[PDB]
């Protein structure tokens, strides 16, 4: 950050987050976006990319 | 579902980081030529047998109509 954030400012920043802000941030970062999927081990039954990609959005809404 | 012992690493790319229909125009003559090279002998065998036997039968039918012709 180039500085040392005081704990009062970190608390004030955390205290400013409400449900609307969480909804907007999740709408910006998650909804109908590409993702990266990594796996290891016994992964023969892990779904492929199109299965993961279709479940980033809801057609019901 | 079955358990298949297998050692591999699979990479897949997103459908939206790729072109959809632009290598079809490039691979089209090679696909045509490869199809006809792979299935050339059977299609030729079918065509030769069908059309040769049909032509022989049609020629003999015309000959038999001419043999009874007054
Ligand atoms: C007669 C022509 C066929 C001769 C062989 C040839 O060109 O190869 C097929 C060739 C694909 O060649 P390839 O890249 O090796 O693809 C192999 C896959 O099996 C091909 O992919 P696939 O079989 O999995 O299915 C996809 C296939 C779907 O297309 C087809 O099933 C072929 C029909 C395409 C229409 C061509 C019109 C001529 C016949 C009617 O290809 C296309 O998507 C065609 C491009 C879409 C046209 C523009 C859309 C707007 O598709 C084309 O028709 C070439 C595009 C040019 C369009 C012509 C107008």
């Amino acid at each position: 950050y180039g500085r040392r954030i005081p704990k009062a400012e970190m608390f004030a920043r955390i205290d400013a987050v409400d449900a609307n802000a969480i909804r907007a941030v999740a709408d910006r970062f998650i909804y109908d976006q590409d993702m990266a999927v990594a796996s290891a081990g016994d992964v023969q039954f892990v779904p492929d990319y199109n299965w993961f990609r279709r479940r980033s959005y809801w057609l019901r809404y | 579902r079955q358990n298949i012992p297998l050692r591999e690493i699979l990479y897949q790319l997103s459908p939206y980081q790729q072109d959809v229909i632009r290598q079809t125009f490039t691979n089209a003559p090679k696909t045509f030529l490869r199809f006809f090279k792979e299935k050339g002998v059977g299609l030729a065998t079918f065509g030769v047998l069908f059309f040769g036997i049909k032509g022989y039968t049609e020629h003999e039918m015309h000959q038999e109509r001419l043999a009874e012709r007054y």
